[PDB]
């Protein structure tokens, strides 16, 4: 909670971050890092991509580290990290 | 909403999020750039300055604010199972009196992050702080009162997991020294209180110590255990120093289990003393070194109640000193001025090989080098952390440097024989 | 071992006589250790040479038992000579020349007499001379030895040689290695026997294979009629071998033909085993057939496939075996009809 | 017996005595 | 004329890298000098995950540029970036 | 194949792969059980194999394993000597990975089998020779328990009871060598059993042929091998060409050649002149190539030795088996006279042979009792570094010096 809030703050302590969303499968974020409407939109995208990534991982191997998968893109280093109950995703810069 | 807050507050889910952030930090530490030039074109100016002091190179600075303020580096221990891990025992947060008197911190060699991997927070000032020699995920230290606490590095609760007994029979005096000792099969959680309570405890039992003994010698004069060390493989043998500036061997077993020897040469309370930590082609168990609050460092020997040799170059009262773990010649020291005094006697005897007092006089109080000794963490009380890397030309001892170390020790024996003959003949009639 | 270690430590130090008195005092302990070693060696000798599990392992090393006893005696002699030399060296000059050394030497001579491989070899050579057998020509000595308690003459088609003879040849090689003295006429007879063994081993293996074919017939007498032609070929080969004689120079080609027959019989046995597995599976499927008409059709398709495979097989009495199989299928279908 | 291999004051004294006797000879 | 082979060896002898196999533009394993069944199954699952990741990217923005998606997979975590030209594997251990 | 190579050799694809590989390289650039590596994990009998379907009344035929399948080791059981009803030929396999006493394949046979081997050259199949002396080959691919190929011994073939045979040559060219009791040196073609690749009833010492109780070829020695007589006359066995055959009967033993192998250790020091040998006279003496006399000896047991072989990695260490029911392995630099760790057989059971792991982390131990136990091996001394191989070569030169010194001291110290 507050420890997780501080963990999110520390991962976002690096200034210049576009947005990191502690997320949830319900299309809404546990803790996003942007304006609320765009946060809900990107969090719905996060839930959709999270289900997609869970399915793709199970297609690859259904016995893997069921915690995260970063996507370091030249536009946003999307550090997606969904838990079993909660979720997270960090669309960050590639430098960090 | 409220379900999201509960899931954040959910213990298993919060622990999973914490392990997730831990692996995230591991990956972000593994997150190297892509426009790199590993050919070394940027080290020539460093190589242009390497020939003038590459033996010292600070690595990182594990400095924080969550528990660093008003909290000195009370003790330091590099984890045996994970050498890439180091601890940071904190003093009583006077500036954060709202915060408790002890919150442990991890100075990390595995990664460069201000966030510690393990923390042990408790309401007492951590005097001693011993890492688990035979265990992978345990933490324990010495309270300002003296009751030893327990914690786990792998866990997710900084509170003192278990606490040792606190009583007149238990550690009433502050726990000056404590270490993970004994065999892997026959262990001993040896601890030392200020009054002299030699507290061999058990990792399983936080109520009854395995061997508790208040210490006193010299017609049972109370033992203020100042300097602490012990012999490798000799669990009975241990090194004792006094605030009254008295050194002694310590016996754990035997009819005289307690203060065994009696040595005194210093002019201050025994500040910094570590055993001869380097083992090579020569066995030098019969000697050691010591330092006090008298701006001097006194070498010691097993049979010599008089100190072996003097490193008195300090312009102020010393705090800490340690023989190197690999090079017999080398030995690092510290003081309230940050007197980094790595002195390789075979290399530089009259002057230290690396004598670096901190500008602005940083308060170097407690420290622990690398397991290989390649780096030594040094820190001010306010939290100015320095981990100086060691130039291997100075760091790595020679193969003959143990035989040559015995040669230099015999040379010191001859020079001290000249000095003692001068002392004997200098008495007039 | 301790005396050897002390001697190895002090061998280079023969110059300074500082420990001459120590050696003189410890001579008693050395003699006690030597007596203990001699007693242990005597106990090992008292252990039967065939009775040694090491003796069994040496037989597993292709050691014919007489040669194995001889080799055990020779190794005991080598070990005893090594022990005597070590004792003499430890005692130095006169290590046996002393009174106790001469007593130990007499005891060692008595132990060597008790290890009389000359005497054991005389007994073995006398046994060989008493054997003195020889026979060739009609090699296939078919011995119809009666069964254990039963009258059944187990037709041991024995070859014109004995396994004792082969052991004698191998032990002759071993005794030559051990420097034995043996009889030259027996040596020539053994050379002839070894020459016969170049086909004699094939004959013995053929006997083993014929026994294997008979055992397969006993196991699968149900399909035993199905291999009537192969059994007839095997019987014809057996008759040809019984009529033959190694005095006739065609013993090698006859053995070659018999071995070809044996290989063909083994191949037929394997084919019959595979077919028997298929047929037993079909019989079980008929017994526990699910009541599907398509299921019965599939069982019949498997049966037709098995029939085609049998037609490819070309075994003996195919129509009669087909009649038996059809009758069995009729019985199974009758059970199904009652159901 | 007790040579340097994976201290011994008496053994070192014996070895040094042998070396010094050789040097004196 | 051996830069491709040198790069394949460098990504193959890389620390933590379990393999760098050049698969086709469609993702089917072209360079497969090993058990082709498991390699082709892994490559096809990687293509499916790449489609899911491109879907996530389009959820952010369709024509964005990507450096390397760092998928955290216990069997073989892939710091790779697929395309429509070929598929050379980039899957190395973060600890190596 | 070609299309995949062209895809890997497309200029745009090659340049993109090079840039991406450079960028990725830049971007990615219990407790007491660990205290016995030199103190018990150096030799830890772990896999005691005894499948009573074969462990009853039978012996161990030979020692074999799969270099093609390194997790696979062949458990060569001999004939059921006390069980005539049971067949005299069958095979077993011990898996380093799978925890099953059962074989991966049971190569059956009618007759007693002396020697056998697997085939890295032919990974689908293995082969063996009878104790009577008929060779045979079986494949785990097939479904017939007996060996499908069966090179029948005859008067024309190797009539004498074969004991030495090896698959000479890799898959590039395999002419599987063999030797009868008389030593019918018989290379066998990788797919032809009607005719062996070669055949040679070799002889030496004015053609006085003997029973070669051991044999060993050097690494890549297509034209050389060892021929260790049971008479103790270790013939120099050239293997190929017109100069092939028993050349020089070296005499470095006093008994039949019990255990012998080439100096299989690999390192900085070349042991091409070395020779490892054990005799049936309770004396194991390592020999030399040029010096036909034995280099050094070890004869601790009053009984003979089950096996002896140079360690495949450590020149200092060696793999030997003694009939006294005691383990025989000594690190020559560390322990030469006494063994490095002279463990004992369980109940001092009768041993047959041994088979070290290719990685050297394990070694088989023969057992006539039935429990085929293999000792898990550590890397304390078996792991030879090149400098450790250089140290062993220095030790070998010092051993040569000590042998010359012993000769001189015997010359100057004979009392008469």
């Amino acid at each position: 909670m507050a420890e997780v809030e501080e963990t999110l703050k520390r991962l976002q302590s690096q200034k210049g971050v576009q947005g990191i969303i502690v997320v949830n499968t319900e299309g809404i974020p546990i803790k996003s890092t942007m304006d609320n409407p765009t946060t809900t939109q990107y969090a719905s995208l996060m839930h959709s991509f999270i289900l997609k990534a869970r399915s793709t991982v199970r297609d690859i191997d259904p016995q893997n580290d069921l915690t995260f998968l970063r996507i370091r893109s030249k536009k946003n280093e999307i550090m997606v990290a969904p838990d079993k109950d909660y979720f997270l995703i960090v669309i960050q810069n590639p430098t960090e | 909403e409220e379900e999201k807050q509960q899931i954040l507050h959910s213990e298993e889910f919060l622990s999973f999020f914490d392990h997730s952030t831990r692996i995230v930090e591991r990956a972000l530490s593994e997150q190297i750039n892509i426009f790199f030039d590993y050919s070394g074109r940027d080290l020539e100016d460093k190589e242009g300055e390497i020939q003038a002091g590459a033996k010292l190179s600070l690595n990182r600075q594990f400095f924080d604010e969550r528990w660093s303020k008003h909290r000195v580096v009370s003790c330091l221990d590099w984890s045996s199972q994970y050498p890439e891990l180091l601890v940071a025992s904190y003093n009583n947060n006077e500036d954060a009196p709202h915060e408790p008197d002890g919150v442990a911190l991890v100075w990390n060699m595995k990664y460069k992050k201000t966030t510690p991997e393990y923390v042990f927070h408790c309401q007492s000032a951590v005097m001693s702080a011993t890492f688990a020699k035979f265990h992978p995920n345990l933490v324990v230290g010495g309270t300002y009162s003296g009751q030893i606490v327990l914690w786990d590095n792998r866990s997710n609760k900084r509170t003192p997991v278990q606490r040792t007994p606190l009583s007149a029979a238990a550690h009433t005096h502050p726990v000056y020294c404590v270490n993970v000792v004994g065999t892997q099969n026959a262990h001993n959680l040896i601890s030392i209180s200020t009054d002299g309570k030699i507290c061999s405890w058990s990792l399983d039992m936080l109520s009854h110590p395995q061997d508790s003994m208040e210490l006193v010698h010299k017609q049972s004069k109370a033992v203020a255990v100042t300097s602490m060390s012990f012999p490798v493989g000799d669990v009975n043998n241990f090194v004792v120093g006094s605030e009254e500036g008295s050194v002694y061997t310590a016996c754990r077993h035997g009819s005289k289990a307690g203060i065994s020897e009696m040595f005194e040469g210093h002019q201050g309370p025994i500040t910094g003393i570590h055993c001869h930590a380097a083992v090579g082609a020569v066995d030098f168990s019969h000697l050691f070194v010591t330092s006090s609050f008298d701006w001097t460092v006194k070498l010691w020997s097993t049979k010599n109640n008089k100190p072996l040799y003097s490193f008195e170059d300090n312009a102020g009262y010393v705090y800490d000193v340690m023989w190197s773990p690999t090079h017999p010649a080398l030995f690092a020291c510290v003081d309230g001025m940050g007197r980094l005094d790595l002195w390789n006697l075979n290399n530089d005897t009259e002057v230290p090989t690396a004598s670096i007092s901190v500008e602005g006089n940083p308060a170097l109080n407690r420290v622990r080098w690398t397991h290989s000794g390649r780096e030594i963490a040094v820190g001010d009380s306010e939290g100015q952390i320095v981990i100086y890397d060691v130039g291997e030309q100075i760091a790595v001892p020679r193969n003959d440097e143990w035989a040559r170390f015995g040669r230099t020790l015999a040379e010191i024996n001859a020079n001290r024989a000249d000095a003692e003959e001068e002392a004997a003949t200098r008495i007039p009639a | 071992n301790e005396m050897f270690r002390i001697f190895s430590r002090f061998n280079a130090l023969f110059v300074r006589p500082h420990i001459r008195g120590a050696i003189r005092e410890y001579q008693t302990q050395l003699i006690q250790r030597v007596k203990d070693d001699i007693e242990s060696l005597h106990d090992k000798f008292k252990v039967q040479y065939p009775q040694s599990q090491a003796c069994k392992m040496s037989h597993v090393r292709d050691l014919p038992p007489v040669s194995g006893s001889i080799i055990w005696a020779k190794q005991i002699d080598r070990q005893l000579t090594a022990y005597m030399k070590r004792v003499e060296d430890v005692l130095g000059k006169g290590w046996e020349n002393h009174v106790e050394g001469q007593k130990l030497k007499q005891d060692g001579d008595s132990f060597r007499m008790k290890l009389n491989t000359q005497e054991i070899f005389d007994d073995w050579a006398r046994k060989v001379q008493q054997r003195n057998l020889g026979v060739s020509g009609r090699i296939f000595t078919i011995e119809s030895t009666r069964v254990r308690g039963r009258t059944g003459n187990v037709l041991k088609l024995k070859v014109n040689f004995l396994p004792e003879i082969i052991t004698l040849s191998k032990e002759v090689r071993n005794l030559k290695w051990l420097g034995f003295r043996v009889p030259l006429a027996i040596v020539n007879k053994a050379h002839q026997a070894n020459q016969l063994y170049p086909f004699a081993i094939s004959l013995i293996e053929s006997v083993r294979t014929y026994e294997r074919t008979c055992e397969k017939v006993e196991e699968r007498n149900t399909i035993s009629l199905l291999v009537a032609g192969l059994k007839k070929e095997v019987q014809a080969l057996i008759a040809e071998g019984i009529a033959l004689v190694w005095e006739s120079y065609k013993l090698d080609p006859y053995v070659q033909r018999l071995a070809e027959t044996v290989f063909n019989f083994q191949e037929k046995v394997d084919d019959l085993l595979i077919i028997e597995e298929k047929i037993d599976l079909e019989v079980r499927s008929l017994e526990t057939c699910m009541y599907d008409h398509k299921t019965f059709s599939e069982i019949l398709n498997r049966v037709q496939k098995a029939v085609d495979d049998l037609n490819l097989h070309s075994y003996s009495n195919l129509p009669i075996w087909v009649n038996k199989l059809d009758m069995e299928i009729e019985r199974i279908l009758g059970v199904r009809l009652q159901a | 017996v007790l040579r340097p291999q994976v201290f011994d004051a008496a053994d070192a004294n014996a070895i040094e005595e042998v070396n010094l006797a050789y040097e004196n000879v």
